RNA sequence: UGUAUAUAGUUAAAAAUUAAUAU
């Protein structure tokens, strides 16, 4: 629960003002997660308690739900090859972007237009083979990258 | 990779220690620097924790059947002098 | 017990801004903005209107893979004049993705070459409603 | 003649990382920054363990222990010969990682070496930490000198100077030849006399404990009034008399001849005397205490 | 509970002078000697009938 | 705070079987290894061994002295046991140059050769000449320097505070502050500071007024929560919770509370340095202060950074006293192309990425 | 006491002189504090004083015991009392 | 009901650093001087009190006063005094006597005629009593030099051969310092302490040459009383009854102190002057380790009520106490 | 440090200097506009007199210009000096200008119509030659 | 160093286990079985004062 | 006013006097020793003066290198500062940029001979 | 890697983003 004062010194600002902006994406914030998988992430709700990229998704591993949008369509049997999320369960996502300002110390900032996601596993092993959506420089870390291969490119 | 450490004592007093240069096969100039290929150890044992205090100790050959041969009431050694 | 929390000695309290007017502040600006023309980082801008939209082709230098090449649409000219601002605030539409992203102009590796005759108060109006459909249907709702 | 600190591409390369002294985020270890009143010298931590502060400074009494602020001028048989009286600093917290004085300086000369004739070249003997302490090149001079080799005596070097300290069980055949031992029982004495001590070194080294060869001890029984003599000789041939001094008995008859044993065992090879084996080490220094 | 006693309390005696009579100078509680013994200065002076 | 305690060495056993080097006992006319035997052999205690000659001192000490010139390169370091370091000569762990007075002229956003954005304030130092050089009773370590600055005229000042100036021969300068200096640092009073006395690669120290702020409540002041929107709360969108706690009756001292916000002497301790012009008298430094422009700053040294000296031998040495500039050089003639010096990369990589160490290679992106 | 000692021994002897003085005179500030600045304390004997001529002081310890340390803050709520 | 946002527990008010730094007890401790020694914790009252609670004695200058060193000494003239009294007492030993002499040097330095018959009757006497031995051989030989009369020194020398007692490993120093104070030059000296290193009775470790020299400039460090280089050169005395420090030490501790209650001098002469059946004698091993940190360390009951009261050993003193002169230095 | 020290929004207080620092919001420091109603203690505002309502107070800078125009004495009392005399250095430079624009920017503003029917004639007659300062603040003595 | 509640409680229970005068406070220490068989007599802390340990 | 702060109040021109005091009587021991012998004991060797203590490395009980920093400021030194000029800097210090990135300590042994004087680590 | 069924330990970068002097 990274948190701040609001004290004229310790303020959350906009981002727009410079690296270490504000606005660590609370609890839940209904990402839109960008795999190539069943989830269809209309909705897929954040869980933990922080999200950002000076937040450094290079250390937390911040758990999130799928508050599920579920699919576009799927069938066969009952049981079948693991990509399809249940309702509800439980991710160690990976943000990708924003919707919100997110200066960089290049003085380059950069807002997206929906702030995405791609699920991992519990063991960062992304659950999904492709990805249909751009990243920002946050990743490349050998946190996540060594099994976020690159699944594309980045802004 | 034995105690990550790693310089951690790097002390050795004048005294308890032994001497200053050695060298493994090679030699400088001097003609003679036939010196050791030396070891590096652990100072004498736990330095001064155990024994605060050290006795004067003279020459091994001055220490042993220390003679008594003395002026008025002051003992004139070879190399000491104290008023016995 | 208690603090002072203000400290008006004479140092602290008097201002030299009476005695500025010594300093040419704008004219090291410029002979400031002057020396990174020079170095290669920024190349000038005299431009109002014509810039309002045009297309740079952005090649952050970014370090991870290889530079990054974003066909873009400014939309901002944040200063109007060669000075250290710059701010362009490019579209740039990356494949699928919309990225209002603005540089600042002044960046070694975040270089950029925008060309005119494109800056139409439409092909502006073009993006705009194209940003203005991508900020709306992005809120996953 | 190496570069003390590793070069970015030293550091680079191993996979580490330049320590910033900058804007980072880390402490940027500056205590001092708001508790040190006054100059602060660029010393590091010239003042943290004082407490972090420079306030009294000015009052030279401290309490002080044995060898300390005050102590200097009382007879303490270690700091008596260990310190001398004018260096005695302050209190044990209140020690002086930095002493900033005023005044002209008068750096007096270095002392120089006594009975030694100046340019007498000598030959140099080099020890060091490896040699284990049972090498006879450790106990001795370093520098040898042509004014310290006695003469009157054969030897080749100056003799040594540290002599190992333990004590003696048994009276092991070090370095002696023979040990004979005379009494003359004419002399007579009922109860701890020389004559009971030099009589049960006899027994203590003819014992079944003692590794000493029994063969090799020699009893003498004189005529003339002869206190008890103990007379051990040693490879070279020079005979050794501990001197019995009254009050003496077995265990010490048995030190001394032992300790000199490593003396004269020195000298024989000074001389140039090859020296032997020993099997025994009486001073344990191939050995730990286990349990 | 009460005030604490802020009198002034008198102080203790001087020594005595070293002995030097062989009288029994050190004796307190006799007969012969009064308490005090002040044989001060120009006490000498003083002399009384 | 651990790891900034030094080698702890007790008093009591910095004897001789401690010192690293032969220690030596010295008789008040020369140095010697042996104690002083006093002249009065009564005031020797008995058992005492008054020595005068040890076979094992004074051949440990002759295989020092001898083999420090037998082979000296091998005995450099401890060549600082009996040829100490002069005084003068900028001592590495004892010089403390003064600070110059400056003022905060503009903002700017600089790169480095690497896309690192600095926010650099640009101080201007306009006339910073000594003033005066004062002491505390000659004392050792309470030696301070005084610095003018912004040359004015004699009227802008009261006539009581002009008339010092007068008195010192500088030309009345607006401010000036004190600097403490360690003796050997003085310069003669008049001097003219130049810019250049800080080098493009220090770490300067930092002390002005930051910017008034009023009489501004605690939610401002300091940071306090309170007060849900439109949950309730009465009158309580701002207010301190409880003073003290119950029964102490007492308001703690410090309880913080609300308060004057900031007119107060501000420091930053150890912001580097960007740039230097030389010719405009301009220092730019990678930050932000919250300071009204005009606010006259001073610049001391940081003195030691994380457990290091600044000024030591791998990372420059200063201008000891002060930079004079040669007399072959005058400011007039060159233009602020010459005149802008640079500072090293404050950054050991583009931070807008990571270090090369996390970061990976398409080595191991072709994981397999 | 010690650990005051290490700061300022002439303040070890002010904390006594006050609290000798405090023996009676706690009454009004005025006189709490005049007499402590009466006496002079140097942790030597050099002093600025011989243009003053102290007299010494003609005077030997009465009390051959030892000190107990008794707490300020310390009650007696009966005393021995002749009415129990 | 949690996270708050000040996290630590800095308290409130002690924050000075001097009279409470901000280091753990665990690691501040172990500077508190449980042996502290300077600050001194024995008053002057008692230093007086503790002399008589030992059984000491103080006794008038002439007969004898603690030095400078604070180590008790007898005055020459009240020296002899007591050995023309005591010579006949059953427990006036061997040693006795020769000390008598040596204290008789630095009168028979000062005055060489009226003093050294009394050297003589010392030795004549001493052999009496005694055969004869080296004790009162090398004394009376040291006299002898002293007296500068160093045809005695040799007149003594030839008569321990005479007597059969090989001259002892002093009755060369005794010779060497004869041959050189009496003016003599060396290769008169030093053919003495070249048949010392012959005999054996002297070992030198060094070349012969330069030993002898470390012996002459030890036997010049001495120089003679009437001469003005040297120790003994030094008159000056420390004039005191009772030696200023009563607690002083010559050990490492307090329990290794050094004036001792002559109830317990005694018993400690007797176990070195008996059978030593703990601790070996005569050797530098000394079992007995001196350990005086690992030993008890607490005020006691007398470490703050101060010494006990025992009454002062003092005379009557009939004899008049005159007071009819001030002698001083000899 | 990075971000500004105080972040994007604080009011500083009277009497404070600019101390511009990167921000996104928008300080005019500098009041060349004419007739404007910016009124507050800050640079680039005019001395924003007490009133009602920052509509009433503009009502308040009507009738007190229309007035100094109408009578070129107007005894005003307090802030509303300072904030007068700047809108009399306005008027003049909406009587300098000319333009069809301009004179209807004073028709907007005053009460009457026969006042911006002579701000236009005497004033680029009269201050044909002054280039600013037009108004002089005179203080009288006694408060009211 | 299980605090053996009153002095006479200690034992030597080892060879090597022997007395020490840890600062005014008889206790038992051992080479072997360093810590198993150490045993201190209960006295106040080796640095007490007046007012914290009476 | 508290107790501490009231004996420094009272204190504080009380050791100024003291030391004040001294110096003005170190001038008058300045003066009876120029006519008088080269040198007593007299607190060390009696000019206004400091010895050089060669005794400042020390091996700590712990085995850690312990040097003690003494710095002796010479009076005379210091006033040949406050009159002459410094001389001009020298181009080769204030041209070159200082190094922002102090490095980390390698260790070495100096040359091919092995002295080293850490004991070791290995 | 030491150690043994897995494997430690000074540190560094980053992250939690901010600096504080009454006569
Ligand atoms: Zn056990």
């Amino acid at each position: 629960i990274i948190r701040r004062k609001g004290s004229y010194r310790s303020r959350w600002g906009n981002g727009t003002e410079g690296y270490g902006a504000g606005v660590p994406l609370s609890d839940q914030v209904k990402l839109h997660c960008v795999d190539n998988t069943n989830c269809k992430h209309v909705r897929l709700i954040a869980k933990a308690t922080a999200e950002r990229f000076a937040h450094c998704r290079v250390f937390p591993a911040v758990a999130h739900r799928v508050s599920v949008q579920r699919f576009k369509g799927r069938g066969g049997g009952g049981e079948v090859s693991r990509h399809r999320v249940k309702p509800g369960n439980i991710y160690w996502v990976c943000l990708f972007t924003r919707r919100q300002t997110n200066t960089r110390m290049s003085g380059l900032q950069t807002n997206f237009d929906r702030n995405t996601c791609i699920i991992m596993n519990d063991q960062r092993v992304p659950l999904g083979t492709r990805v249909m959506y751009c990243a920002g420089r946050h990743v490349n870390h050998k946190y996540h990258l060594k099994a976020v291969v690159l699944a594309n490119f980045f802004v | 990779v034995r105690t990550e450490d790693f310089f951690s004592k790097e002390a050795v007093s004048h005294a308890r220690r032994v001497s200053w240069a050695p060298h493994t096969t090679e030699k400088k100039v001097g003609a003679f620097a036939k010196l050791s290929r030396s070891n590096f150890n652990d100072p004498l044992p736990v330095s001064f924790q155990s024994e605060p205090y050290f006795e004067e100790e003279i020459e091994a050959y001055r220490a042993h059947h220390r003679p008594d041969v003395y002026v008025y009431k002051y003992n004139v050694s070879p190399t000491h002098l104290s008023l016995r | 017990g208690y603090t002072r929390e203000r400290t008006n000695r004479h140092f602290f309290v008097s201002r030299a801004n009476a005695f500025f007017s010594r300093l040419p502040i704008s004219r090291i600006q410029r002979a400031l903005a002057m020396e990174a023309i020079k170095k290669g980082s920024m190349k000038p801008w005299k431009h109002t209107k014509e810039q309002i939209i045009g297309s740079p082709i952005t090649c952050n230098f970014e370090y991870n893979p290889r530079p990054v090449r974003l066909i873009g649409t400014v939309m901002d000219a944040h200063t109007e004049e060669t000075s250290i601002k710059g701010g362009l605030k490019v579209y740039a539409r990356s494949e699928e993705a919309n990225m209002m992203l603005w540089i600042p102009a002044g960046n070694p590796k975040l270089k950029y070459e925008v060309t005119a005759a494109k800056g139409s108060f439409e092909h502006y109006l073009d993006e705009r409603s194209k940003w203005d459909e991508a900020w709306l249907t992005g809120r996953a709702r | 003649a190496p570069a003390s600190h590793y070069t970015f591409a030293n550091l680079k390369k191993l996979g580490l990382c330049a320590p910033q002294v900058a804007l980072s985020r880390q402490p940027r270890l500056r205590p001092h920054v708001g508790h040190l009143n006054g100059l602060v010298y660029p010393l590091p931590y010239y003042a943290m363990w004082r407490g972090n502060h420079d306030k009294y400074t000015y009052n030279q009494a401290t309490p002080a222990r044995w060898g300390e602020g005050n102590t200097n001028t009382m007879y303490h048989q270690h700091y008596a010969h260990a310190k001398c009286p004018t260096d005695y600093g302050r209190g044990g917290r209140e020690f002086q990682f930095l002493s900033v004085k005023r005044g002209k300086l008068k750096r007096k000369p270095l002392p120089t070496v006594q009975y030694v004739d100046p340019n007498s070249k000598p030959q140099w003997v080099f020890k060091s930490w490896h040699n284990p302490l049972s090498a006879p090149s450790m106990w001795e001079r370093e520098v040898q000198y042509p004014e310290h080799t006695p003469a009157h005596t054969g030897a080749k070097r100056p003799l040594a100077v540290v002599a190992p300290k333990t004590s003696h069980k048994h009276l092991f055949l070090m370095h002696m030849e023979k040990v004979t031992v005379t009494v003359s029982p004419l002399l007579f004495g009922y109860g701890h006399t020389l004559q009971k001590a030099a009589l049960d070194f006899y027994r203590r080294g003819l014992s079944a404990r003692s590794p000493f060869p029994s063969d090799k001890m020699f009893l003498y029984y004189s005529i003339d009034h002869i206190t008890p003599k103990i007379e051990v000789t040693w490879l070279d041939g020079s005979v050794y008399v501990p001197p019995l001094i009254e009050g003496v008995k077995a265990q010490d008859l048995i030190q001394m001849v032992m300790e000199q044993a490593w003396l004269a065992a020195d000298r024989m090879s000074a001389e140039g005397r090859v020296l032997n084996p020993i099997a025994i080490d009486d001073y344990k220094w191939e050995q730990l205490i286990a349990f | 509970s009460s005030k604490k006693d802020r009198t002034f309390k008198v102080m203790p005696v001087p020594p005595p002078p070293p002995a030097t009579t062989a009288v029994e100078q050190r004796d307190d509680f006799a007969d012969n000697r009064g308490l005090s013994a002040t044989t001060r200065t120009l006490s000498p002076t003083f002399r009384m009938f | 705070w651990y790891r900034c305690y030094p080698s702890l060495m007790e008093e009591k056993d910095r004897d001789m079987y401690h010192c690293y080097y032969p220690y030596l006992f010295d008789h008040g006319d020369k140095m010697s290894l042996y104690p002083k035997i006093p002249d009065n052999p009564r005031e020797w205690q008995v058992e005492q061994l008054q020595t005068t000659y040890d076979a094992i001192r004074e051949d440990k000490y002759d295989a020092f002295v001898r083999l420090r010139a037998k082979f000296p390169e091998l005995y450099q370091d401890t060549y600082a046991w009996d040829n100490p370091p002069p005084f003068g000569e900028f001592n590495m762990f004892y010089s403390v140059r003064f600070g110059m007075i400056g003022v905060k002229a503009f903002t700017c956003k600089d790169y480095d050769d690497l896309g690192n954005q600095f926010d650099c304030t640009a101080f201007w130092f306009p006339d910073n000449q000594i003033v005066k050089h004062s002491t505390r009773n000659g004392d050792v370590g309470t030696d301070k320097v005084y610095v003018g600055a912004m040359n004015v005229p004699v009227e802008f000042h009261k006539p009581h505070v002009a008339a010092f100036y007068k008195a010192a021969g500088v030309p009345v300068k607006h401010v000036s502050a004190g600097f403490p200096v360690t003796p050997d640092a003085y310069a003669p009073v008049g001097t003219k500071l130049d810019v250049r006395h800080f080098k493009p690669g220090q770490e300067v120290t930092i002390t002005f007024q930051n910017t008034d702020y009023g009489y501004q409540g605690v939610m401002f002041r300091h940071g306090f929560d309170g007060g849900y929107v439109w949950l309730g709360d009465s009158k309580w969108q701002r207010r301190p919770g409880c003073m003290g706690a119950e029964g102490q009756k007492r308001i703690y001292p410090g309880h913080r509370m609300a308060g004057q916000t900031g007119a107060s002497a501000e420091t930053y301790d150890g912001v580097p340095v960007w740039r230097i012009d030389y010719k405009n008298s301009l220092i730019y430094l990678p930050t932000l202060i919250d300071a009204d422009v005009g606010t006259y700053v001073k610049f001391r040294d940081t003195i030691n950074t994380k457990g290091y000296t600044l000024w030591n031998e791998h990372r420059g040495t200063p201008p000891f006293p002060t930079f004079i500039p040669s007399e072959e050089e005058d400011l007039s003639k060159l233009a602020t192309d010459e005149g802008q010096l640079t500072s090293p990369p404050l950054y050991m990589y583009f931070r807008d990425e990571f270090a090369a160490a996390q970061l990976v290679t398409q080595a191991d992106v072709e994981d397999a | 006491l010690s650990e005051m000692y290490e700061r300022d021994p002439c303040m070890v002897m002010w904390w006594y002189l006050k609290d000798e003085v405090n023996r009676h005179f706690v009454r009004k500030l005025k006189t709490r504090t005049a007499p402590l600045e009466k006496a002079w304390l140097y942790e030597d004997s050099v002093h600025p004083h011989a243009e003053k001529n102290p007299r010494p002081l003609v005077w030997t310890d009465t009390a051959t015991m030892g000190w107990r340390y008794k707490d300020p803050t310390f009650q007696r709520r009966w005393s021995p009392n002749q009415f129990m | 009901k949690g996270w708050t946002h000040n996290p630590g527990h800095t308290r409130r008010g002690g924050k000075n650093l001097a009279w409470r730094p901000k280091i753990s007890d665990a690691k501040l401790s172990q500077f508190v001087p449980l042996a502290l020694v300077h600050p001194r914790r024995h008053p002057n009252n008692w230093q007086e009190r503790q002399f008589n609670a030992l059984g000491y004695t103080k006794w008038p200058k002439d007969i004898g006063f603690y030095n400078a060193g604070d180590n008790f000494e007898v005055t020459p003239e009240a020296a002899w005094r007591l050995y023309v009294h005591a010579r006949d007492e059953p427990y006036w030993g061997k040693l006795h006597c020769e000390k008598t002499i040596i204290t008789l040097l630095p009168v028979v330095e000062k005055a060489p005629k009226e003093n050294m018959e009394r050297v003589l009757d010392v030795f004549r006497h001493y052999l009496k009593r005694y055969g004869a031995d080296h004790y009162i051989y090398n004394a009376v030989m040291q006299a002898a030099a002293f007296a500068k009369n160093y045809e005695q020194a040799e007149q003594l020398f030839k008569e321990m051969e005479t007597l059969g007692l090989e001259p002892n490993a002093q009755s060369y120093v005794n010779m060497m310092l004869a041959a050189k104070l009496c003016g003599l030059p060396p290769e008169k000296s030093e053919a003495y302490f070249k048949r010392a290193v012959k005999d054996g009775a002297m070992q030198s470790v060094m070349r012969m040459d330069t030993e002898f020299r470390m012996w002459m400039d030890q036997l010049d460090r001495l120089g003679s009383f009437t001469a003005s280089s040297g120790y003994l050169s030094v008159n000056e005395e420390g004039a005191k009854p009772m030696p200023r420090d009563m607690w002083a030490i010559w050990g490492w501790h307090r329990s290794e102190s050094k004036f001792i209650s002559r109830r317990d001098l005694i018993m400690q002469q007797v176990r070195a002057r008996v059978h030593s059946g703990k601790e070996l004698v005569g050797t530098v091993y000394t079992k007995t380790r001196r350990q005086p940190w690992a030993k008890f360390n607490g005020m006691l009951r007398h470490d703050y009520n101060g010494p006990s009261y025992r009454a002062p050993t003092i005379f009557p003193d009939a004899p008049e106490y005159t007071n009819e002169a001030g002698h001083k230095a000899f | 440090g990075r971000p500004p020290p105080v972040m994007g929004h604080a009011k500083r207080m009277r009497f404070a200097g600019v101390d511009d620092n990167p921000s996104v919001t928008h300080k005019p420091w500098d009041t060349s506009e004419p007739l404007m109603a910016d009124y507050g203690w800050e640079r680039g505002k005019l001395p924003k007199f007490r009133a009602r309502s920052p509509f009433h107070r503009q009502q308040i800078a009507r009738r007190m210009v229309t007035e100094l125009i109408r009578k070129d004495y107007v005894i005003v009392g307090g802030a509303r000096a300072p904030a007068l005399r700047i809108l009399a250095d306005h008027v003049v430079e909406l009587a300098k200008a000319g333009d069809t624009d301009s004179r209807q920017q004073l028709a907007y503003f005053l009460h009457d119509p026969l006042m911006v029917d002579k701000a236009f004639d005497e004033y680029p007659r009269r201050f044909r030659d002054m280039n600013a300062k037009y108004a002089m603040m005179t203080r009288l003595k006694g408060r009211r | 160093h299980p605090g053996l509640v009153p002095r006479d409680k200690l034992k030597l229970h080892c060879e090597f286990c022997r007395f020490h005068w840890v600062q005014d406070t008889l206790v038992v220490r051992c080479a072997a079985h360093p810590k198993e068989h150490n045993q201190r007599e209960i006295w106040l802390e080796p640095t007490w004062t007046w007012g914290k340990q009476q | 006013d508290s107790f501490k702060e009231h004996y420094h109040r009272v204190h504080l021109p009380r050791r100024l006097a003291l030391q004040r005091y001294i110096k003005r009587e170190e001038a008058r021991l300045s003066r009876h020793k120029g006519k008088a012998v080269a040198a007593a004991a007299a607190a060390g060797v009696q000019p206004g003066e400091v010895a050089y203590k060669y005794n400042r490395w020390w091996v700590s009980n712990d085995h850690e290198f312990v040097h003690q920093f003494a710095f002796v400021e010479d009076p005379d030194v210091t006033r040949e500062k406050r009159n002459t000029l410094p001389l001009v800097t020298k181009e080769n210090i204030w041209k070159e940029p200082q190094q922002t990135f102090f490095l980390p300590f390698a260790p070495f042994v100096r040359v091919v001979d092995y002295a080293k004087d850490p004991d070791t680590k290995f």
